[PDB]
């Protein structure tokens, strides 16, 4: 019954109209659900619109005022020059009469604020049609009829507002660059009259509305106009008193302000200059008398949160941020203007205080700012001096925990293990250090002083909390490299014997857990101290050992950490015998890793290998470095060996679950050292790689005789997870070794022909769900480092995984998503380096590959599409460097065309904004290769054309049939022009990119000027 | 001289394990998560009776509201050697009496297995 | 106690999976394009009582905008979504903000970057300077990992309920019913048991 509405052979029931649309906003469950349907259905009918003015008139239901209003916008931003005169004519007059008479209305204009606005918005639309080339009279009758009502005057000011914001600020993407620069300049050339009205309110108006609506409009206004009109008229004075002190325009004025503050003004102009200063000065003064003074305790203002305070705090230090990074250097010479510029800082350091992320964000951008310019304007720093000391205490007592710092306080109190990473939180602690970095600098004793005094506070309990001793360590360890070394050296020293005396004095497991991760992290981020002082280095790493056997597992995971990050930079001091010891570190580390490592997790254990494989690639002597190498995996070489005779003499003890998770982190361990080792990691590798890849193919054998007694379910079990897991570890092994390989001769002639041997069939010959996208992966390093001198190796890799893995990605974008991404980042290096693959590949083999290509230009997942548009680019070179030879002669015939359609095509179809850039270089190319005569050949078929007709016309005719037949909606004259500009400017990629920018506009309505297409001409 | 002016109280705990709950979906013959959190045994010290109640992560929602009925089996699933799946005719997690089957994952292979019989010694004291 | 919410964003950046997750707890790994809006009720417990969102999940993708501003209408509250991983997605805020505030004036919005457990993260942290100007509340989110999941939702329910200090808490919990026992046959227990053993469980690797 509620479908009546879309039976348009009767009249419209308008009072079933607006059941359905109360129905929808005012309902609930499967009746919102049912008129949800409909009113969609009722407004795309493409007849709608015809029953807008009826629904004006006769409803009783502002919502359903506004659907109309919404048909009406579609209509106009789409087919406006479809309609006869009569029509544009009729729904302007309508629109404009019932602005007109709602504004009349006082009580209609007071409670119908939404429907009015969306009515402005839909005259606006008819404006960026009409305006001012069919309206010349417009603006001079909108500014006549604002005297003649305080509600039609405030409702223009609205009207005013959206037309700015349509031409200047959204106008980048919703019209023609010639449109645009049309209205713009219509704009610019009435503006006079618009502002002298606006300035008119501004002086003698009364309603605060109207001030309210006005400023807002200037507000925008203020992206785009002259400055002259800013500061030849007296309108600084008013927006920085008058409109400061009434608080219902202190917000818009503010943000008004901010807008005048972002100009970068003419330097030479003293008049100007003394203009910016005096608007600033206004500013500040309207604050402290009207708002709160400096000393005003913000923190908990924000925290109350009444009103619009929030908000107004946050427009303050927006406001304070603007002005002072673009005009502080005019307040900082004259004595008299001294207070100001402090005054504002103190007002920041405030602000900077308030507990909210994001605000804080904001606040740190600018004091980065400073302290960056204090570091090298000279002159400047001794100004800022108790705003910078201060500084140090905010930023001291806020830092954010460090990525390092593993153990953190739950909702019960316990000190624990944390669950994720915060990505949030990184950004922010490096922008802390930053700035606290740059204080250090510009003042270390003062630094220093804060700290040392803030320690004593800790040790004697005065100021001891959780809170307070890790804020305070973060800092201290966030300014490593600030001091000198003697300075650092007795800090230091202080720092870790005080924290050292917090520990002993403190009981419990969550005070050692809480002292135990702040000590770590400091010695963590002092390497140099650490360098110059072997025996209490050593210390920390036995202490690092007995925390790997802790059972708070916060701790156990940061000892982990902090090993291989004392270790990445002081790992020569491991290598070579120090003073009063028998024999280098690394030697005392390996003999006891058994025992050191007993506790730990097995990935905390691959850590602990990885670290040592840092370690040993120090050593530079080869008998020295591949005997540590021998003596480091003597634990997971003696298990290999055992598992591997036992593994051999019959291949179901294979079976064992427990087998299969040490074999996998016997691989694992492999990896983690050859991750740190790289080249030097080769011998290792040697010992065990043949065998390895014998377990490889063991192990895919029972991985398809799994499937076969189970089923595809059997992918999902644990057992064949594990075998799984022993695949991929191995492939990862052999793509890190083979990713840092010096010596390639060896792996072509070694590692390569097994590899193939192990991996390729076993890949082609698995089931869909069964291979492994890890392959894929190694092949492309395989081919990134030696494809050059594996030519018949490459074209085994594509028989092997090139059509099996085509036909798992090309029923849907959604299946195999990570098959998906490998298989075009191999396409693409073979297709790089090895080229000569494709064309070995039989014709039918050719066209799938082009056809993988445009497939990979389709998907809207990044990985996919960059990789799919590169291969395409990367193939014409390709195919362009061959020269004047069949191959390429038969690729532009076979192949030009469908390039250059499949690239049209997602460049048109509004599902691919993300590869706009590349997609526009691609088709640039295509198009060039026609217009330098690069192909040889004839792209059409003798009978179909006259002979001797150049490629270049040939194109033309293509593309315009192309064009015509896709968007019929087109005339032949916007075809044209469009063609004529995009081939004149192939070799100009950002005025092309434009063209096509143009062509997008153009397409998505009725009747472009095909004259756009000429604005770069 | 004047100066200045849940339902969990009356239970005791015997078992607190973090993990992940499911619900199947027969219609979409698909898991689909319930609730990530607390998975408690909470003993009423009136009826004696042993329940599971979990609650989600920050917004503390129940996910899972139910007695650890002496009728219900722990069943392993094909896919996981840390979960257990079982059918449950009344849970009143999202209000009214319902019947799902349940799985629970949990972060190891051990805590599995101690819920488990944990799971079995509830159940013992809920036949008295 | 009820309050109209309305989320807009680009298609694919995750405004009906955040939804779900909410409603039902479940992570929904397909993409089933939203048609028009989908309204949900969801309920949060807060020390001050229970909040009712009536959420507007809208459609980001052009095709399937329907009414498209019109949902907006008398909306009390939004979140703004956009993805990490595509910087397009964040390109496009200032577009959905622009139409949001031109019917709603004046109500609290949250700006949210979905999809930060995804590694390659395109649109940085620095990057995201457009809710300053615009006063809106920014947070990194995962639907995925339930990373900050909760704040957007606390946040608005303090502006909208007007305390700073507003706590969800643990709603009370009610001793279910010790008569298990319905049909003393439960012949269909049987077979959906089976089924659901029988059905591996979703994302084993994960670390619960
Ligand atoms: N990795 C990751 N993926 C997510 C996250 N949130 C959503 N997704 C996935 O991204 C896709 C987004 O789907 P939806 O939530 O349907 O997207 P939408 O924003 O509702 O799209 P429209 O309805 O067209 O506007 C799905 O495949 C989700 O599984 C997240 O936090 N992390
Ligand atoms: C407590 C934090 C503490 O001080 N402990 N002793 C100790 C000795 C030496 C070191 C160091 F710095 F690494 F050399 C450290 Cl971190 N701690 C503890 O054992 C307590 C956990
Ligand atoms: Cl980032
Ligand atoms: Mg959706």
């Amino acid at each position: 019954s509620m479908e009546g509405i879309l039976d348009f052979s009767n009249d419209l029931d308008i009072a079933l109209l607006d059941q359905v649309v109360s129905t929808f906003y005012q309902g609930s469950g499967v009746q919102q659900k049912q008129a949800q349907e409909i009113l969609t259905k009722f407004q795309d009918n493409p007849d709608a619109w015809q029953k807008a003015d009826q629904i004006l008139q006769f409803s009783t239901n502002p919502q359903s005022k506004f659907i109309a209003l919404s048909i009406l916008d579609k209509l106009i931003t789409r087919k406006w020059k479809l309609l006869p005169n009569d029509h544009r004519i009729g729904i302007r007059n309508f629109v404009v009469g019932m602005i007109i008479s709602m504004c009349q209305d006082d009580e209609v204009f007071k409670t119908q604020k939404n429907l009015i606005n969306k009515s402005d918005l839909t005259l606006v639309q008819i404006l960026k049609q009409e305006w001012p080339q069919n309206w010349p009279e417009f603006i001079p009758e909108l500014i006549g009829s604002s005297s003649s009502s305080v509600n039609v005057c405030e409702n223009n000011m609205i009207v005013l507002k959206l037309l700015s914001e349509e031409v200047f600020d959204f106008s980048a993407e919703q019209m023609t660059q010639a449109k645009a620069l049309h209205l713009k300049n219509s704009m610019s050339k009435e503006f006079e009259q618009i502002f002298k009205l606006c300035f008119q309110v501004l002086e003698q108006g009364s309603s605060s509305s109207l001030i309210v609506a006005t400023l807002e409009s200037l507000l925008r206004y203020l992206h785009w106009i002259p400055y002259r009109y800013i500061y030849e008229t007296n309108i600084l004075e008013l927006l920085s008193t008058k409109f400061m002190t009434s608080p219902d325009t202190r917000a818009i004025t503010l943000k008004c302000l901010t807008e005048v503050s972002n100009l970068k003004i003419p330097q030479d102009n003293d008049l100007i200059k003394r203009q910016t200063v005096l608007f600033f000065q206004n500013t500040l003064q309207q604050i402290a008398t009207s708002v709160m003074p400096v000393t005003a305790d913000l923190k908990a203002t924000y925290a109350n949160a009444n009103g619009n305070d929030q908000s107004f705090l946050q427009d303050l230090a927006m406001f304070l941020t603007t002005y002072l990074a673009r005009n502080r250097a005019l307040l900082e010479s004259d004595e008299s203007l001294r207070e100001l510029l402090l005054n504002a800082h103190q007002y920041l350091i405030q602000l900077s205080k308030i507990e909210e992320r994001e605000l804080f964000k904001t606040t740190l951008d600018y004091w980065h700012n400073l302290v960056a310019d204090l570091f090298y304007e000279p002159l400047k720093k001794h100004i800022y001096e108790e705003i910078c000391s201060q500084l140090r205490l905010v930023i001291i007592e806020n830092m954010v925990r460090p990525e390092e710092v593993l153990v953190v306080e739950n909702d019960e109190g316990e000190i624990v293990r944390e669950f994720v990473k915060e990505s949030d939180t990184i950004q922010l602690y490096k922008s802390e250090r930053e700035v606290l970095v740059y204080l250090t600098h510009l003042n270390v004793i003062d630094t220093e002083e804060i700290m040392i005094s803030k320690l004593a506070r800790q040790i004697d309990g005065s100021e001891w909390s959780w809170h307070n001793i890790n804020t305070l360590s973060w800092a201290i360890g966030s300014i490593s490299g600030t001091m000198s070394e003697d300075t650092e050296k007795r800090f230091v020293v202080t720092v870790i014997k005080d924290l050292l005396g917090l520990c002993e004095q403190k009981r419990g497991k969550d005070n050692k857990a809480v002292v135990a991760s702040d000590i770590m992290y400091v010695v963590g981020q002092y390497p140099r101290f650490l360098k110059a002082h072997w025996n209490f280095l050593r210390t920390v790493i036995l202490k690092l050992f007995e925390f790997m056997h802790e059972t708070h597992e916060g701790v156990q995971d940061m000892a982990c950490d902090t090993f291989i990050k004392i270790v990445q930079k002081c790992k020569y001091h491991f290598v070579i015998q120090q003073p009063r010891e028998s024999e280098p570190f690394i030697q005392t580390i390996i003999r006891d890793i058994q025992k050191t490592t007993a506790d730990l997790q097995p990935q905390q254990v691959h850590t602990f290998y990885k670290a040592c494989g840092i370690i040993i690639s120090e050593e530079r002597s080869v008998a020295e470095r591949n005997r540590l190498l021998s003596d480091l995996m003597q634990l997971p070489n003696m298990a290999w060996d055992t598992i591997v005779e036992q593994s051999t003499a019959n291949p179901t003890l294979l079976l064992d679950s427990e087998t299969v998770k040490i074999i996998a982190n016997i691989i694992k361990t492999n990896v983690a050292v050859c991750t740190s080792m790289g080249a030097d990691f080769y011998p290792q590798l040697g010992h065990i790689y043949y065998n390895m890849l014998q377990l490889y193919r063991a192990v895919s054998s029972m991985i398809s005789a799994q499937v076969a007694a189970e089923g595809l379910i059997a992918t999902k079990t644990p057992k064949v997870r594990g075998l799984r897991t022993i695949k991929k570890e191995i492939l990862k092994l052999v793509e890190t070794y083979i990713s840092k390989a010096r010596n390639l001769d060896d792996v072509v002639k070694v590692l390569v022909e097994p590899l193939l041997n192990a991996v390729l069939e076993d890949y082609m010959n698995n089931v869909p769900d069964a291979r492994d996208a890890e392959v894929l992966n190694c092949m492309t390093t395989v081919v990134e480092k030696v494809g050059h001198m594996i030519p018949q190796g490459v074209i085994l890799i594509l028989q092997s995984v090139f059509e099996c893995t085509l036909d798992m990605i090309n029923k849907d974008f959604t299946e195999y998503p990570e098959h998906r991404v490998e298989f075009y980042k191999l396409l693409k290096v073979i297709n790089e380096k090895s080229f000569a693959a494709f064309l070995e590949l039989p014709p039918a083999a050719f066209k799938l590959f082009v056809d993988a290509i445009c497939w990979a230009f389709k998907h809207n997942n990044r990985d996919v599409e960059v990789n799919g548009l590169q291969i395409a680019l990367d193939l014409v070179k390709n195919i362009e460097r061959m020269g004047n030879v069949p191959f390429a002669n038969e690729f532009h015939k076979n192949y030009f065309f469908i390039f250059v359609s499949e690239t049209f095509f997602v460049l048109t179809d509004s599902d691919h904004k993300s590869g706009f850039s590349k997609q526009a270089l691609l088709l640039m190319k295509l198009i060039s290769l026609v217009y330098d005569n690069k192909i040889s050949v004839p792209l059409y078929q003798e009978a179909e054309v006259p002979q001797g007709t150049s490629n270049q016309v040939y194109l033309s005719q293509y593309l315009a049939n192309m064009l015509s037949n896709a968007f019929p909606h087109l005339t032949s004259e916007q075809i044209a022009s469009f063609l004529s500009a995009l081939t004149k400017q192939c070799k100009d990629l950002v005025v092309f990119k434009g063209t096509l920018r143009d062509f997008l506009v153009q397409i998505k309505e009725v009747g472009g000027d095909p004259t756009d297409y000429l604005f770069a001409e | 001289f004047e100066p200045v002016v849940t339902m969990e109280e009356d239970e005791e705990v015997l078992y607190k394990v973090r993990a992940k709950l499911f619900r199947f979906d027969a219609d979409a013959k698909e898991w689909k998560e319930r609730g990530t959190g607390d998975c408690k045994f909470l003993k009423n010290k009136k009826t004696n009776k042993v329940r599971i109640l979990m609650r989600r992560d920050k917004t503390l929602k129940i996910c899972a509201n139910h007695i650890i009925a002496p009728e219900y089996t722990l069943k392993p699933n094909v896919g996981s050697d840390r979960s257990w799946v079982y059918a449950c005719t009344a849970d009143i997690a999202e209000g009214e009496a319902e019947a799902f089957t349940f799985a629970i994952r949990f972060g190891s292979k051990e805590n599995a297995d101690k819920f488990k019989e944990e799971f079995e010694k509830a159940q013992e004291i809920n036949k008295k | 106690v009820q309050f109209k919410l309305v989320l807009v964003g680009d298609g694919g950046t995750g405004k009906t999976t955040f939804v779900k997750r909410h409603l039902t707890g479940e992570f929904e790994k397909k993409y089933v394009a939203t048609l028009g809006v989908e309204v949900h009720p969801l309920v949060f417990h807060t020390n001050r009582g229970p909040i009712k969102f009536n959420v507007w999940d809208t459609a980001g993708q052009e095709k399937f905008g329907g009414l498209r501003d019109g949902y907006y209408i008398q909306a009390q509250c939004a979140i703004i979504m956009f993805d990490v991983t595509s910087r397009v997605t964040y390109k496009n805020v200032p577009n959905w903000h622009r139409d949001l505030v031109r019917v709603c004036e004046n109500i609290p919005i949250v700006l949210c970057g979905n999809k930060v457990d995804i590694k390659d993260r395109k649109v940085k942290a620095k990057s995201i300077v457009f809710h300053r100007k615009k006063n809106l509340q920014y947070y990194d989110i995962s639907a995925k990992s339930n990373y900050n999941f909760e704040k957007p939702f606390l946040w608005l329910a303090r502006k909208l309920i007007g305390d700073p200090n507003l706590e969800f808490v643990a709603m009370p919990a009610l001793a279910p019913p010790e008569v298990v026992m319905d049909p003393a046959l439960a012949a269909q227990y049987e077979h959906d048991l089976e089924v659901a053993q029988t059905t591996a469980l979703p994302d084993e690797d994960d670390d619960l």
